[PDB]
RNA sequence: GCCUCUAAGCACAACCUGCGGGAACCCGUACCGCAAACCGACACAGGUGGGCGGGUGCAAGAGCACUCAGGCGCGCGGGAG
RNA sequence: GCGAAUGCCGGCAUGAGUAACGAUAAAGAGGGUGAGAAUCCCUCUCGCCGUAAGCCCAAGGGUUCCUACGCAAUGGUCGUCAGCGUAGGGUUAGGCGGGACCUAAGGUGAAGCCGAAAGGCGUAGCCGAAGGGCAGCCGGUUAAUAUUCCGGCCCUUCCCGC
RNA sequence: GAGCCGGUAGCGGGCGUGGAUCCCUGGAUGUCCGAAUGGGGGAACCCGGCCGGCGGGAACGCCGGUCACCGCGCUUUUGCGCGGGGGGAACCUGGGGAACUGAAACAUCUCAGUACCCAGAGGAGAGGAAAGAGAAAUCGACUCCCUGAGUAGCGGCGAGCGAAAGGGGACCAGCCUAAACCGUCCGGCUUGUCCGGGCGGGGUCGUGGGGCCCUCGGACACCGAAUCCCCAGCCUAGCCGAAGCUGUUGGGAAGCAGCGCCAGAGAGGGUGAAAGCCCCGUAGGCGAAAGGUGGGGGGAUAGGUGAGGGUACCCGAGUACCCCGUGGUUCGUGGAGCCAUGGGGGAAUCUGGGCGGACCACCGCCUAAGGCUAAGUACUCCGGGUGACCGAUAGCGCACCAGUACCGUGAGGGAAAGGUGAAAAGAACCCCGGGAGGGGAGUGAAAUAGAGCCUGAAACCGUGGGCUUACAAGCAGUCACGGCC
């Protein structure tokens, strides 16, 4: 309840380029308002939240023998810096 | 660490507040850790959750007891 | 419920018949009426003091509204 | 053989069994009593994985089944299990009393 | 939306208009899709809403014939006859 | 306690290796890949479309789409190919669309009228649509998405100020 | 009481006798939908107005607290302070209310006041102190079981339908309220002297109440939870808890054999093949907690009941009663009463007034036109126990990722599928193959117990062997004989 926490970083391939020079791609709480994202991102990270884009994608085909299922909802959102700062560690990383 | 249980008891206002806030954040740290050490980390995560759960249960105790 | 009575309840039922007598004058009756029906009262009004009405039904009606005529 | 058990880590005997030579037992379940006597298993000729020597097989085998292990062996082997007369403040210590006796006494051994 | 007056404030902080600074969220987009991905229990010759329909020839033009592009050669073959 | 009830349920034979392999728009050759390819991959001959077997919007469908491996089930045999199996990765928009607005048919319904009760009816107000209204378009850029990404040029509304 | 991070074991990390896993009672937010209720909306999604906050501040965007409708009575002012609603398998009451079918037609009739739609209370509702029953100067609430009769009787007296009082039994209490008359009274009208609405006395049980005069007269009765504290029953956790070892064919022994034993507990199951004494916290028995529920016994709180005559009458119902249209009744049209109302007439205050006997004169009965409640029959969702009840095509269709796969537009329909073994010891590794899968080694008691792998039998399809067959007519066969083996 009011734990500001709302994310799991996007480490996907293309996601990379952005980490390389400006836009960092992350996974966010499925429902985290765009202004919400500015809040979380800016506050937790000491960053410069410019253009926060957002997309959602549910999952599919995973079979369990006699029956099957398909995963939950993976929520995607990507926000860009201002000068190139913050997320450093993260980026050199993935 | 029912001892942590104690510390919990102890704190209260913007105290418990900021304390739980920060710690939760630490757990965020954890979440990010999801892809690094991970091995001895497991606990840190399950537990950490648990612990903040504590903090919370407490604030309820404290201020609800109040009003 | 939109027309029981008001000065009590008179809103319903009944199965109704028919044949053709001759009982205690000659022979048996004659019966062939498995019929069903309505059966009811009526509505009206007066005034509290310039502004009123009534609604109500028939008899219980009449002496009733009188009752409120007393006050 | 339910939420309730006999001998714990403990040590005991094999009545109608295939060893009798009772001794230290690995573990015990709680409902599926299942316990290991560290007294008889196999190899499973193993995966052939470097899990075991890259060239391999399985080693310590001992999932101790049957419940004909004659629990507790005080200075007396085949015995049942007692209770308490308390004698001391809050005295569970359902320790084992039957001819010889043993309770697992926290000292000199488990 | 332009104007036009009440509430009523406005009228000294309302609307018209500048420039600068600053903000602007939620759900959608992949691909099929005149169709083996949609409607027929099927990779069913049935059906299914709008959009020039490239050129040439013919009186006329989305009829006609070859074709432009771009699309195919149908999902069992061989073989005598 | 049952052949036997065109009986029930399940197997299982039977024409029978015959009937067909879903449109008369045709294929044929050459290398490549494989464990094996008429049936997969390139290349070269040929034919059928084209005013459709066009390209696009939408509808509906929703996984698939790509990428790597993979076939024993599935494609009316084929198959090492798939729209098939596993995994991983994949659609972001102040200016496109829909709602943050408008109204119709019609529906709901604070009032009101009215039914044995379940209701019927119903002003206004509200819901209600590629009908109204509303601020961009073009070039480039991935395996994949793009008037959203990037770049170029042109706007929009609402907030603070002056 | 010493092991566990759920069905998943596996990876990769752990926690605990300085009461860990788990068992119960109470906790805490507890996403969004759903009576939904702040608004809208194809539910499980988009919108908003107020105080709070944070952020880049305003615009924006979250958490928070907030804010339908209702009738309900209250500060009738400005209205704040309570309730309902939405459920629930069968059970219940009232509203409404059906054809088949029977009558071997089918119209009164039967199926029935049944099925079904509905509203509503519950945990049970239902009914519930007599204008009752009943003819002996007699019983005495209601409900339910047996009986009363399938008689009394209802009826195209046709098919059929079909009481009650009393007896036996279970269960056993009764209290109220307008009832002007009192007075208190405050509000009234208009004022003296009617009506209104609060407190009484009365507050009708089997009848009176009251008002006026004298006998009055000074302590036992608790509910329909009065109500309160208790042992509080359980809820789930409890725990003890009798006696055997050797041998022995055996992969097994709990069995065959030797001796010893238990017992107010030889109920069952589990232990590798059939134990009272190996395992089971069972009957043997005892056990148990501060939470969630009272019948008991007890107290107290005890609202509230509880006397005598007399005297002009004032004092429980707007509808009784009558006539026509009907319901209920064993009453179907009737000599047909009573109860219940649609319709029009339209009284009475205990000499009142209905009830038995259509009705009349009698006698006898009860006291209506308001109110409240225990208990004894109901029902099965859910728990527990049991079966001359089932064993996987019968059981609930459901034995286990069956109300779902799948058909349907929807309402709706509604499958199949259980077993290797004692335990994983379930298949290293060598061999043909692309693979499966096939042959070896180890499993082993078995693997013709091998992974849908127990028992796995019929149809049907295959490899091998004996006999038999190309001038043969016959569903079938089967009596004889002979060649073959």
């Amino acid at each position: 309840t009011a734990y500001d926490v709302i994310l799991a970083p996007v480490l996907s391939e293309k996601a990379y380029a952005g980490f390389a020079e400006g836009k960092y791609t992350f996974w966010v709480h499925p429902k985290a308002t765009k202004t919400e994202i500015k809040n979380a991102v800016e506050t937790a990270f000491k960053v410069k939240v410019v253009k926060v884009n957002t997309l959602h994608v549910r999952g599919k085909k995973k079979r369990l023998g006699r029956y099957l299922g398909k995963r939950p909802d993976r929520k995607k959102a990507i926000v860009q810096v201002a000068p190139g700062q913050k997320i450093e560690a993260l980026e050199g990383l993935i | 660490m029912r001892k942590q249980l104690e510390e919990a008891r102890k704190l209260s206002p913007v105290e418990l507040e900021k304390l739980v806030r920060e710690k939760k954040r630490e757990l965020m740290e954890l979440r990010f850790q999801a892809s690094i050490g991970q091995l001895s980390q497991n606990h840190k995560i399950r537990d950490l959750k648990r612990q903040i759960a504590r903090l919370l249960t407490v604030l309820n105790e404290k201020r609800r007891q109040n009003a | 419920m939109k027309e029981g009575i008001h000065p009590k309840l008179v809103p319903a039922r009944i199965i109704c018949g028919c044949g053709n007598v001759i009982e205690t004058y000659s022979t048996k009756p004659e019966i062939y009426v498995e019929v069903c029906s309505k059966c009811h009262p009526f509505y009206t009004g007066q005034q509290r003091f310039v502004d009123t009405e009534g609604r109500v039904e028939r008899f219980q009606r009449r002496y009733g509204d009188s009752y409120r005529k007393g006050r | 053989m339910r939420v309730k058990m006999h001998v714990k880590k403990g040590d005991t005997v094999l009545v109608a069994s295939g060893k009798y030579k009772g001794r230290v037992g690995k573990v015990k379940e709680v409902l599926p009593k299942k316990y290991a006597v560290i007294v008889e298993g196999v190899n499973i000729v193993k995966k052939a994985v470097r899990v075991s020597p890259k060239y391999p097989q399985g080693g310590f085998i001992e999932k101790e089944a049957p419940l004909h292990a004659s629990k507790v062996r005080p200075i007396c082997p085949a015995c049942g299990k007692p209770t308490r007369v308390r004698k001391k403040f809050l005295e569970n210590g359902k320790k084992i009393r039957v001819c010889a006796k043993c309770g697992g006494a926290l000292d000199t051994e488990e």
